[PDB]
RNA sequence: GGUGAAAUUCUUGGAUUUAUUGAAGACUAACUACUGCGAAAGCAUUUGCCAAGGACGUUUUCAUUAAUCAAGAACGAAAGUUAGGGGAUCGAAGAUGAUCAGAUACCGUCGUAGUCUUAACCAUAAACUAUGCCGACUAGGGAUCGGGUGGUGUUUUUUUAAUGACCCACUCGGCACCUUACGAGAAAUCAAAGUCUUUGGGUUCUGGGGGGAGUAUGGUCGCAAGGCUGAAACUUAAAGGAAUUG
């Protein structure tokens, strides 16, 4: 029996600044040999962590996340962002029948040269003193909203640094510095930003990133 | 007087190698003799000869084009997406 | 609490999928559960069926040594069934029951944004 | 037979006939 | 004469004499007389200009590209043609890109290519429509016009030469390996018969 | 847009169209603008805007070719260049042009 | 005769609806016509609930269910799922229950 | 892998699964409803541009300019035809694996055309509400879409308004649904299919037992497939509709 389970040996991540714990947990990628042996083949992956699994208590718990290996040393290895998202569970079940979608992105940029594609989310609530059963708006305010959430991620994002952003919509803030706008068109419940997502960087710059460790 | 209900100018071939053929010629034929408009000047005045090389009648300007039509849809959505390409390299 | 992988099931009709990996996602570990201790091949979702091969399968996962992970669960989608199939749940349950640790779980399923049309053409499968 | 069928029949038909007689045009 | 493109004269002035040196372009569709040409590594990508394939973002299109870095063009040169390019490979300075037949070729990153894709296109398109319009193209390219068929001849002209009736009498299909006075036909023809379904380069 | 602007003072005030009036126009200097049709050459433009830095006149850049700007005028042939001499009532000479 | 003032269902003023196409066969079907039913099950089963909660981390955290919405072709929602073939006048009752 | 079950099939080429990631074409899910808009066909991601429209509001303007319409014309799902592009999906044909007595099919597989787009055709659908358009009158009821009016109505609290969303009442015009039947109908049912033997507001169109047959013929349109127009000889006592009982 060739029995690999012998063979390799686990590495370790933990979460860069902006959160509270980081202690990752554990992989196994290969023995380091050199003919071709992990010097380059790492930093490719990701991995999915919930975010009550990262910082808190549940009242922040639906979030995925992404997680890029960015580059490792001795026992380091250590991954920045790649992206976030929701959970099925949470939208399946935010999407009532009898009211109104709104969805909006936008590609914006950070002083850290990331463009990237947000999203945003909301959903209408019934006034509470109200008989009517589908509260629903009228596309005057679909129009005006989606115009007005897009006015304010551009000036969040373009705002600061990815990482500063990451620590500006944790609190989730801005969920409600929509509903700033939104309180003088319509009730609109349930605002979220439900992902985020890009693909390309400025070359490496590794001493950029090892500025969120201590 | 309406001279041909179909040929058009095709009519110098007769009755000769099949409607087909004509028809599909009278197509290149039309657009290859037509006048079209000057992007220099802004007169209709650019006329062919020697297919590819369009030239207009006054400000002696030429440029090099389609077989039979000055701008062919691959060139045009070449110079679209050569202005995409470009643009994205000064921002 | 203690160590971590990721899940990895996938249901269908007609046969039953699991297997554990590097939260990373990149290195394989185990899977085989499909067809393997059933064989009439009209069992191979089979719960019964499911069952027994998922027993080997958390076999193999603590034999190299991993006490917990959270699922990935997801019946075929696509254009097709995208419910989930017999043999996804009787097979955590005989994996959960099997004192393995488990955690914060979701549905992967692919789902479209309503096309690439389906098989069938506008009169289905026709019985 | 089905009414699209006995359509199907004819316009058929028709094709042939045209064709018969056309050979005497 | 005998092109199908139409050709552009391009003037420079000689970096090392007092001098004019007018070169002998194709023209890409849309250059223009008078026009202004930009020429070397650090050009701008405007079509007509002239510009390393390292140069150039993937999704450009050029012209007259070379095989070898300077030897002043080779690919993509009749009527209507162009490469796109296709990715790079900066550490060993390739570049992958598409020729007009389809195939997917790497070429160094110095090679040299022209923003556009040539003049005249759309050619092909016109029937010739009459014997005489065939002479006269072939005319101003060579002797290669008309083409009597080898099964009209005896057999002492040709490998389909004789018989009763006219047939080739043996597969039409010759081998790789067939020796000259046997190669005619459909040489190594790795298929044969009526092309049906989807032919673009999967 | 600016084509009404323009089309005002068509109907209201003093213009001179054609590349020679508008130039004795600029040396004399009744002009205050001229517009300048996007095709118009380059030459015949960085001539004309050498006559305007001279005579302080300000200039447009009409995007849209000489067709375009003579039919904007109301007249039926191309117009390479315009220059107004009495802004009628348009506010042209203080709008953001 | 007509058997339902709805005869297929539920459109009355566009005089088209993209169609849907079923669960069970894939057969299209307008959308105003297919039965619609949303699937909200659980990952969980009856006795299954209980020891994936004992052998286990964060203690019952989420427990969230599967949501997707179904569509039938009638004919194939005739075979099993909720048609029950009703009866003259009870089939214009649609209370849902 | 696929199904009721199988098999054709794919697997030293690491298949099915995973991860990172990129290309191409198509579509717009969930929100989606007895909800909107358009002459109909039809129309569902975003944003900008381009022109267009109904309802409302109106002590604005003109002042009979209108209703309906042979001829004639604009648009016209799907498929289908011509020339390019495209060609991912699914997929007439064809080839196959199975089933069957047979199985040219239904189920499975491969997959040509097609499916998408441009320029031009073609002009047909159970293109349906199987229900012409304009006008008038006859009957109760609560939902809802749009506009409007009314307010010491609720909520936002900022400091209360202004607003915004919401509640209630009314009135125009929408898409429906409900209950009744004066009334109508052969009935099923119908606020029109009502205001008809107590038979007449204006106007357009079609039908006259069933087959023969939308066949033949001519004319005309079309590249073609075919569209519009469209008989007769002969044959036949029924064919049909709605409802009842079996
Ligand atoms: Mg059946
Ligand atoms: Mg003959
Ligand atoms: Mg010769
Ligand atoms: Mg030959
Ligand atoms: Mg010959
Ligand atoms: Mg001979
Ligand atoms: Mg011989
Ligand atoms: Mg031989
Ligand atoms: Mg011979
Ligand atoms: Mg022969
Ligand atoms: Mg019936
Ligand atoms: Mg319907
Ligand atoms: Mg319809
Ligand atoms: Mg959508
Ligand atoms: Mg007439
Ligand atoms: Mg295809
Ligand atoms: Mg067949
Ligand atoms: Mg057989
Ligand atoms: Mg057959
Ligand atoms: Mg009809
Ligand atoms: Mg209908
Ligand atoms: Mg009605
Ligand atoms: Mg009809
Ligand atoms: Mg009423
Ligand atoms: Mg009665
Ligand atoms: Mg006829
Ligand atoms: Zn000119
Ligand atoms: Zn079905």
């Amino acid at each position: 029996v060739v029995d690999p389970f012998t063979r390799k040996e686990w590495f370790d991540i933990k979460a860069p600044s902006t959160f509270e714990n980081r202690n990752v947990g554990k992989t196994l990628v290969n023995k380091s040999t050199g003919l071709k042996s992990a010097s380059d083949a790492l930093k490719g992956r990701v991995v999915e962590v919930c975010l009550a699994d990262l910082q808190g208590s549940e009242d922040h718990s639906f979030r995925k996340i992404k997680l890029r290996v960015d580059e490792v040393q001795g026992k380091n290895l250590l991954t920045n962002f790649h992206g976030m998202d929701f959970t099925t569970d949470k939208l399946r079940s935010m999407v009532r029948k009898w009211q109104t979608l709104i969805e909006a992105n936008v590609t914006v940029k950070t002083s850290d040269d990331y463009v990237l594609r947000i999203f945003a989310i909301a959903f209408t609530r019934k006034q509470a003193n109200q008989v009517k059963r589908h509260s629903y708006a009228q596309s005057s305010h679909i129009r005006a909203i989606r115009k007005v959430i897009s006015e304010i991620l551009t000036k969040e994002v373009q705002g600061s640094t990815l990482a500063q952003l990451t620590s500006k919509l944790i609190p989730e803030v801005i969920n409600k510095e929509i509903e700033n706008a939104t309180k003088d068109i319509f009730p609109l419940q349930n605002i979220h930003v439900r992902k985020v997502k890009l693909l390309k960087q400025p070359k490496f710059d590794v001493g950029a990133l090892m500025a969120l460790h201590g | 007087a309406k001279r041909t209900k179909k040929v058009g100018i095709t009519g110098k071939y007769g009755v000769r190698y099949g409607s087909s053929l004509r028809r599909q010629v009278k197509k290149l034929e039309i657009q290859q003799h037509a006048r079209y408009d000057c992007s220099f000047c802004g007169k209709k005045t650019v006329k062919r000869g020697a297919a590819g090389i369009w030239t207009c009648s006054c400000c002696k300007k030429t440029v090099a084009g389609g077989a039979y039509t000055v701008s062919t849809a691959a060139a045009a959505t070449v110079r679209s997406t050569i202005r995409r390409l470009r643009e994205m390299v000064e921002a | 609490s203690q160590v971590f992988g990721v899940a990895r099931i996938y249901a269908s009709f007609n046969d039953t999928f699991v297997h554990v990996t590097d939260l990373s996602g990149k290195e394989t570990i185990a899977r085989v559960t499909g067809g393997m201790k059933v064989k009439a091949d009209r069992d191979e979702s089979s719960p019964y069926a499911a069952m027994l091969a998922a027993q080997d399968v958390a076999a193999k996962c603590k034999e190299v040594g991993i006490t917990a992970v959270h699922v990935k669960i997801r019946a075929t989608g696509g254009t097709r069934t995208k419910t989930p199939g017999p043999g996804g749940q009787a097979a955590l349950r005989a994996l959960a029951r099997s004192g393995l640790r488990i955690g914060r779980i979701e549905d992967v399923t692919p789902v479209p944004s309503d096309s690439t049309r389906k098989k069938g053409g506008r009169r289905g499968r026709r019985l | 037979m089905r009414a699209k069928w006995r359509k199907k029949r004819t316009r058929r038909l028709k094709r042939k006939r045209r064709k018969v007689r056309a050979r005497s045009k | 004469s005998g092109r199908g493109a139409p050709l552009a004269k391009v003037v420079f002035r000689d970096p090392y004499k007092y001098r004019l040196r007018e070169e002998i372009f194709i023209a890409n569709e849309g250059v223009h007389t008078g026009q202004f040409i930009y020429a070397g590594k650090k050009a701008s990508l405007n079509v007509g200009n002239v510009l390393p394939l390292g140069s150039v973002p993937e999704g450009t299109i050029v012209s007259n590209v070379e095989e070898k870095p300077g030897d002043r063009g080779a690919l993509a040169r009749a009527s209507g043609n162009y490469v796109i390019i296709i990715g790079h490979n900066p550490d060993e300075n390739k570049t992958r890109v598409r020729l007009p037949s389809g195939a997917k070729k790497v070429i160094s990153s110095d090679a040299r290519g022209v923003i556009g894709v040539i003049a005249g296109g759309g050619r092909v398109d016109k029937p010739l429509l009459k014997a005489g319009r065939a002479f006269h193209k072939y005319r101003l390219k060579r002797n290669s016009w008309p083409k009597t068929r080898g099964v009209a001849m005896n057999p002492v002209d040709h490998p389909h030469g004789g018989g009763n009736h006219q047939h080739i009498g043996k597969a039409s299909t010759i081998s790789r390996g067939a020796v000259s006075g046997q190669k005619a036909g459909l040489i190594a023809a790795r298929r044969t018969g009526l092309l049906r379904g989807s032919q673009k380069t999967q | 847009s600016i084509n009404q602007k323009l089309a005002l003072v068509i109907k209201s005030g003093k213009y001179t169209l054609g590349y020679k009036s508008t130039v004795k126009s600029l040396r004399q200097g009744k002009s205050k603008l001229i517009i300048i049709a996007a095709n118009t050459p380059v030459l015949r433009k960085s001539e004309l805007e050498y006559y305007a830095m001279l005579s302080k006149t300000k200039v447009y850049y009409f995007q849209g070719g000489n067709n375009e700007l003579g039919t904007a005028v109301g007249k039926l042939f191309r117009v390479g260049v315009v220059s107004i001499l009495e802004a009628g009532d348009s506010d042209i000479l203080t709008t953001l042009a | 005769p007509k058997k339902r003032a709805s005869n297929g269902r539920n459109k009355k003023g566009r005089g088209h609806v993209k169609p849907v196409r079923c669960v069970n066969c894939s057969k299209s079907i307008p959308k105003d016509k297919a039965i619609k039913r949303m699937a909200i099950r659980n990952i969980v089963e009856a006795a299954a609930v209980r020891d994936l909660s004992e052998a286990s981390v964060y203690p019952e955290y989420a427990l969230p269910k599967t949501y997707n919405k179904l569509h039938y072709c009638v004919s194939c929602a005739i075979h099993a799922r909720i048609v029950r073939v009703r009866s003259r006048e009870d089939r214009k009752n649609r209370a849902p229950p």
